């Protein structure tokens, strides 16, 4: 049953992500803030991939860890191949689109996983942050403002289909997503984040460490 | 071609000219000959210029390939054997021309004495190295000649500015010596470029404070 | 039915696990303690990996010998292309649960295992041991205390969530050790044990003869 | 049915060595004594692998022979590569465990054997001659004392549970094991034994011609 | 059902083996004997292999000859890459049995036969002629005295049970023979006959002509 | 049903025989003469493959051509190899019979066809002609007068049980064989008729024309 | 070296020396050179002697190979076909120095007339044979001294013995004017081998019957 | 270069100089040309200084692998044949130009007597080995020399400082004759490096016991 | 180098020294040249000194490994055969420079008259041999020499400490006019290895009964 047979990969997928632990990122001020629940000191779910693209995913470790490599992997070889200024994020989500598409039809287990890559335009240059959701499945689509994925996100996407403040500020936008995801539930300094630094000049990435990240954190 | 580095108490200095000679007939004036491979390591290379931009470039996406991969930077251990690895993988293109050989200068932000963990490590042909432990090195067409002079003004090797001084002087006396070097060119406007490394990290030193330099080692010989 | 096969695997799998020997490392004073009940006097269900790293796991032999080879095998490599310092046990669970990971899908049975990658700080540096649990499943974490697998756990680790020495001297961590393991079930002289002593220059690994190891032994 | 089917491939190859004959191997005085039932004058149960180490197994022959040869061609192999005195038996049965384990998934029948490599000490050096026991199914475990397999072992076994002469003499020991296997059923000059000389300056195996074994043979 | 797959096979081919001719191999005073029903000219079911090994099988002819040619394909090579005098038979046997094995579990239907490899000592040495049997499932089993294959055994096989001369004439060992095949069922010069002249100086092979058959042959 | 599967097998390819025309080859004075129902101007159902050897085959066209050719590959090929004398139809038989064996196993459907190879001894020379017979499966007979294959036999292969004439004449032969093939079912100068010419110097064969064919036709 | 074939009225005599000269230095003097394929076909070989026994033994176990597979002998054409392939299959080798040049004598046992059974098929290095049809060949270091004496002798021949005198003549011959060939030893009693080929088969000629025409021959020039 | 090894009562003791020639010219001053491999195998390497650090390095690597691996160190027979493989498989590079020579010094803890558990292994080119049973040896530019002039201070060698001041000695009598081996450097502060094994172990004599004993040499010459 | 093996009533017997020249520049003088391959089988190898205790080592794993797989030692036909191929896959090699020539020296048990069951055959660089069949043979840059003396004292030959005599006094006799062979150095203690084979077996002659045969011979020339 070809029809039914892709209906069972689905769920067993679908399911996986919702046991697994949630992700956030949206749109602020000075570029993309990433942000989830992560008790680990090391495991990381959030990372860069290159110079002005980030790389965060839920699901499955080993699985999502293994994709996190390979994007690294074609983004480098590429920025190589041609320059650093041709690499773009959409590519990179052709990209795991591609993987994931492929995997959920030859693999015998399809990975279960939800990727998110977000741009941030270069240090000079002016441009509206973009992201894209990729899918266990391979679908891919982009939200202009904030994606969720991992465990229940009816609840911390609805959070912020209201708490979205379209022009937050770093210590604004995070207050909104540490809050934002409570709602599908705590929140303490023990968890992920890292940010996509517009106004970097090359590497617009840094992770917010643990003393300074108490300066912007949320009171609940 | 010339190129050298110097280590003084802060960390190291690296500086090269940029002439380009092809037969006995200028072929380039301008030339980068040093790049800045990652925060704490700048790298040098001198013969083929087909293989000294390509080495540079591809080593600097390694560096920070890794870094991407594995969450940290390679030890100054790693950063060496690579770079070294890089230069055997070329050995086959040397032996019939295309020689490149490189000249690693860099911190140590884990070494144990932070006012001696600017290092000079050279290369070997064939893919050997050294870590110098001598203050300076100098690799290509006259760098013979740079070392020889930067032995007798090593003394005056102070701080930054100080070590900086020595560096952009040898790069003169090179010049003065073998033809295919190219010393400071007043009449163009063009100048050897440098890098300093500290614990602060590496960056490209500005013509302003070499052309000045230039011209008080010219005046002081005049 | 790719869902229920999958249901089967784990099963499988997981009833192997159990009727195997049971096996516990756990982080004390100087480092990580490796204990696992062995009769044997040759096969060894406790390893060095690399310099700072130690390996112990538990079920059907020639299937984590397996693993530990390939291991060593990895990190050998590893640590002459770029430098030992760049070994870190966390590449090594990695590559556990990838290898694993795989299997599970791959393979016609999946590995009836259950893995611990340990590691201690360098010589002068210090910081707190680390210890990873890698499933037969490919699944992967991270315990920052103790770590049992093999048999009936809930007893065994009932012990241990209590008589934990958070730190513990080595005679004492031993003797937390094998009584905390009797509460899973006798606990001889006849079983295999060893250290990450982080107190070592380099090869921070040594196994307790058996003369040596009566010194430190706990009474029943 | 990934769980059943196993289920299965074990009955199947648990029968076939059932049906085959038996096969019992011992520690003595002077080394290990190795003696199976064998009306052929030619197909050999029991062989050399290296200087130190022998082989025996029971059940379908000419995959055990297949098992046989791969051990010699791996032992000799390994000598060459490094020395000697690094083969240890040890090894081989980590091999057999390996490549049986891997024929009980891989292969469409599982191989119907059980084998049983043992080393005994070199020349000079005075060592506890060493046992190990290698299912069909690549389960491994080592006796310190004697091994039973092909047929119905709880008796044979058992009447060495009793029987079993710790510091057995040569002529003592064989007595013992052809009347322990009487136990499981006669018992004639016509089968086969050969044993591995501890005392022996290089090759430690020696096979027990027709005319000198009885000299040593039990009456019944 | 893996058990139940292989008793279907065993069928298949044990079939096919009954409804096929039948062919008969035994020791006698100057070698093996080697008759077999035939009423064929040039399809043979006997034949040499090397200097002093026969082969002889019963079965789906195509299938047979393969194996036949297999053979002497091995044996040939073998006595170029060592020396003629270190092909045994013995050797052809494990090969054939590890074949047939193979066969029996790779290939989708199991060859048809049951084969049968026969040596005799060299020229000058004198040495006890050795049978081997080789089965559809890669058993191998070797008989002192006599060897019976193909359609139905039992009134052929028991019929030599007692008319078994140990020490038979040519004359006499055919009589016996041809006498010994009627009983399973005509046995006219319309046959195939050859033996294994141990007297013969290097290849001990000859077949038994028409006419010179005549000579030798028993009366019903 | 890996039994019940080959059965279903055989079924199919039997069919498909029965479903196509009628061959038939027979033992004459000067050679074999070939005569099968044929239709068809350009599509031949009979051919040389060597000097002394000749094809028919029946049952689906383009199945049995494709072995026609094969055989002529490999004959030609042969007689460069050693020599031409060094072919002998009774090889090509065999090849016939492997080739057949391996599609019954390996390809999905086996070939639906039966065939004939039929070698008539060299010009001077004088001998028997012989005929053989493969089948579908793989199985090889030969007849040593004549031999018939394709669409009903019974009543075609029965009115030659009598009326063979065991040294017929050319004409003799073609009279007896056109009526012994009306037998099953017309029989008009349109059908494929060629012979082995024993007495032909080289290539000993030829195809029977039109015009020539009418002298030695049999009236109905 | 030197080998020579003869054909007589009932078969062919094949016999050849058993010197072996390396430089002009004596390394052998019980060299085998000539062998027995199968029942009615012999093969000697000149050159390397490294690839002289191995094409013996080699193309020996080929002929018996198709013997036993197809249940027949091959033709003497085959025989002699397979023998060609293998020679040129060694051009390669014999380009650079491993040159080893074979000389088939056979019976045909279905030869027309059984009286001119007997064959000679000299071979190329590069794989070309020519049936000889003149009784007499010859390869080796001094062929050309035995084929041109033999050419005298060769009237002479008119039975096995009779033949066989004439070919120990000619190795006798060649060995007299070609220092790498070596006559009969009688000191150390070393005299060259010998094979015979009839419609019976072919037989080794046992030393006997060949030292004693040996020292006939010896006697007879003395 | 000269590498040079020693066996007394205790074990074996090994040291090479540091200098480091490219054609006339001083090219380094400083090498460690001696590496322990592992707890009783220490290994010195002479040649082309790419493949120098690059054997020392990973042959130790393969030493422990198998360790790790086996759970037992290789006898003293196997760590000395996988030296020998190595050194095989550059046998290709050797013949162009990048020729290894190592020289292999240890401690057999297995062995009959332990103090005559020193063991000294030289090796070939093409990767050959005899265990050389004379108590010195040595590999490099000037070993002529050492070997030459360590065949008369060897009665002196009674213990491990004994023995290391014969080794230190020929290493100065190396360098006097062989411009390409290096002295000790005072202006400089520069000494050659040495490794002891015995029963206890592979350790680092560390250069304060070599400079001292280096002045000694120096002055009772002096 | 000179290996010499020799025949008597009993089996054979071999041996040769063990000096070994590097240009003519001694550099060995304790090189085990010949080994026991296995129970029956000795093997002494002439030429490059890494190919050697290779082929000897390899060889005899090979034997075994037969006996090990088989249950039966191999003809000593099939011994000659794959000593031949190992140094046929040899050549390439070989022709470079890596040239390594075997002879072995054997007992077959099989043999007829188990009196004449001593073995020699010497090998060709292509892969060929020969047995030699006259009790005498030797390979190596003195071979000539030996053989040509050993020539007279064959006679002597009667028994096994007889023949063993002649052996050690051709060795002697080679070093004397071969400077790269080297005769028994008495200042040292080293003298030329022997080993032995008879229907019991092949064992090591013990320095004793050499060193005592040398002096012997020695004096005898005096």
């Amino acid at each position: 049953s070809p029809e039914q047979a892709m209906r069972e990969r689905s769920e067993l997928a679908r399911k996986g992500i919702a046991r697994a632990k949630s992700v956030v990122a949206l749109a602020y001020a000075g570029g993309v803030l990433f942000v989830a629940e992560n008790p680990s000191r090391s495991l990381q779910k959030i990372s860069e991939l290159y110079d002005r693209v980030g790389f965060a995913a839920a699901g499955k470790f080993n699985e999502f860890d293994n994709l996190r490599r390979g994007g690294i992997q074609f983004a480098d070889t590429r920025g190589y191949a041609y320059d650093r200024r041709d690499v773009t994020g959409r590519q990179l989500a052709n990209v795991y689109a591609q993987t994931l598409g492929t995997i959920f039809t030859e693999q015998a287990k399809p990975y279960e996983v939800e990727l998110c890559v977000a741009e941030v335009a270069h240090y000079g240059e002016t441009k509206r942050p973009e992201l894209y959701r990729i899918t266990y499945d391979g679908s891919i689509a982009d939200e202009p403002h904030f994606v969720v994925m991992g465990g229940t996100t009816e609840p911390i996407a609805n959070a912020l289909k209201e708490s979205y403040a379209e022009n937050a500020s770093l210590t604004d936008a995070l207050r909104i997503a540490v809050a934002a995801l409570r709602a599908g539930s705590l929140g303490v300094a023990s968890l992920e984040v890292a940010v996509l630094d517009a106004n970097r000049p090359r590497r617009a990435f840094r992770r917010i460490t643990g003393s300074a990240l108490q300066a912007l954190l949320v009171d609940q | 071609t010339t190129i050298v580095a110097l280590k003084y108490p802060g960390g190291v200095v690296m500086a090269g000219d940029r002439r380009s000679t092809q037969g006995n007939m200028i072929s380039g004036r301008d030339v980068r000959k040093v790049y800045i491979t990652d925060d704490y390591t700048a790298t040098g290379i001198a013969g083929t210029a087909a293989v000294a931009v390509e080495f540079a470039r591809l080593y600097a996406v390694e560096l920070e390939h890794y870094e991407k991969l594995e969450g940290v930077p390679l030890t100054f251990a790693g950063k060496i054997n690579r770079l070294a690895i890089m230069v055997r993988g070329n050995l086959a293109a040397a032996m019939q021309g295309l020689l490149a050989l490189p000249l690693l200068a860099g911190y140590d932000i884990h070494a144990s004495d932070p006012q001696s963990a600017g290092r000079i490590v050279s290369f070997d042909a064939a893919g050997g190295w050294n870590i110098e432990e001598e203050g300076y090195q100098a690799v290509g067409s006259g760098s013979l000649f740079a070392k020889s002079s930067m032995k007798k003004l090593y003394s005056q090797v102070t701080d930054g500015d100080s070590g900086l001084r020595v560096a952009v002087e040898a790069l003169y006396d090179a010049a003065d010596d073998d033809s295919a070097t190219g010393g400071p060119d007043l009449v163009r406007g063009i100048f050897p470029t440098a890098v300093i490394i500290d614990a602060d990290g590496a960056v490209d030193v500005p013509e302003s404070r070499i052309a000045e330099l230039a011209r008080a080692i010219i005046e002081s010989r005049s």
